[PDB]
């Protein structure tokens, strides 16, 4: 089986797992949807608006897809759907991890020019490190986020959701960092009484701050923003090895016969969905399988890389 | 049509339904219906990033059960 995609499971699987591609209309929210062309990117299945098509339920007005994924290991229900880390990849080309050295699948890509990979093992570590060394990069319009282990520009990642494989406790207390950089970021401060760590935006003219908020959103504590002690008078005193980098490189480590008629057919994009320009075949097929198009092909690589 | 939790840095979890088109706006008008806090003094925080009035969750790509961090100015 090839897959292109990889979901979080927040369900039973509690993991990333290969998932499903899906699409219905964006406007009845429907499976009705016959797409006007197949998705060749990320960027057709995570921007809304982005892929048009026909709805087929009476009276519809809808010409635009919305695509979900849904984890394809367990057996899932109807409505439930599983958030897509685009990151993450099957590795065909046998690549090197960038911390253990060791050929995994899946891996993480970094989105650096250098396309650093990494083990969903060793991106764990990476991620349980910085949180607890206080590491994560608060970004005014990205958020609390890593870049690449190796420190490459402008690398940061903007899928939140990937931080997900932390595990739920480790999620939560990321998220938890995450409010709290924000709120430091904003000039304000955490209530320093143990069992609390409220978070309050006082002003810069009063340092006279009161833990205010009632029914636990605040304990009532009068402290001062220097100490961090009761309201005081006045003014009181009282390392990523550079060889395994180099071989954990995504990139640096055409056409195909249809299988009918043996005529060469190009690729649109990244979309697997091929139809043979000779008009005696015209055959639908994919171009990883070789197979007639079916909806498992759609569901498993739509697109690829 | 969708759960999600809203919660202090206390500790504070308030539950409330949404639907992913709702502006966040709307989220915080439904803090206020059961929890009293105006609109006005609430901030808020999706993974480090504070959210706008006028997104919605589902620019955020929020799924059920998720977790949005209120602080209060
Ligand atoms: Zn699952
Ligand atoms: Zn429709
Ligand atoms: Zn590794
Ligand atoms: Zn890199
Ligand atoms: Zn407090
Ligand atoms: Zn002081
Ligand atoms: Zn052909
Ligand atoms: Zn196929």
């Amino acid at each position: 089986i090839y897959n292109s995609f990889y979901v979080y499971c927040k369900g039973p699987c509690q993991r990333v797992q290969p998932g499903k591609l899906r699409v219905q209309c964006s406007t009845c929210r429907q499976a009705t949807l016959t797409l006007t062309q197949g998705p060749s990117c990320w960027d057709d299945v995570l921007i809304p608006n982005r892929m048009s098509g026909e709805c087929q339920s009476p009276h519809c007005p809808g010409t635009s897809a919305e695509f979900f994924f849904k984890c394809g290991a367990h057996p899932t229900s109807d409505k439930e759907t599983s958030v897509a880390l685009h990151l993450i990849a099957t590795n065909s080309r046998n690549i090197t991890c960038i911390t253990c050295t060791d050929v995994r699948s899946p891996v993480l890509v970094f989105q650096c020019n250098s396309r650093h990979v990494i083990c969903l093992d060793c991106f764990h570590l990476y991620c349980v490190t910085r949180l607890n060394d206080r590491q994560f990069v608060h970004d005014p319009q990205l958020g609390y986020s890593l870049p690449c282990v190796a420190g490459c520009p402008n690398s940061l990642i903007k899928e939140l959701h990937h931080f997900r494989i932390l595990g739920e406790e480790q999620y939560n207390r990321y998220q938890q960092y995450g409010a709290e950089e924000c709120v430091l970021q904003m000039g304000g401060v955490l209530c320093p009484r143990p069992g609390c760590g409220a978070g309050l935006l006082p002003e810069p003219d009063q340092r006279k701050v009161t833990c205010e908020g009632g029914n636990g959103l605040g304990c009532g504590f009068a402290f001062c923003r220097e100490c961090k002690e009761a309201y005081h008078e006045g003014e009181c005193s009282a390392r990523v090895d550079e060889r395994a980098a180099e071989q954990a490189r995504w990139e640096a480590a055409t056409t195909k016969p249809c299988p009918r008629c043996h005529v060469p057919v190009e690729k649109n994009g990244g979309c697997m969905h091929m139809k043979c320009p000779q008009p005696q075949c015209r055959l639908e097929w994919c171009w990883n399988c070789g197979c007639e198009w079916n909806r498992v092909c759609m569901g498993d690589h739509w697109f690829d890389v | 049509s969708m759960l999600i939790k809203v919660k202090t840095l206390t500790g504070k979890e308030i539950e409330i339904d949404i639907e992913p088109t709702d502006k966040v706006e709307r989220i915080k008008e439904r803090v206020e219906e059961k929890e009293g806090i105006p609109p006005q003094q609430q901030r808020l925080i999706y993974s480090g990033k504070q959210m706008n009035d006028e997104k919605t969750a589902a620019d955020y790509k929020i799924l059920g059960g998720s977790v949005l961090h209120l602080v209060l100015a």
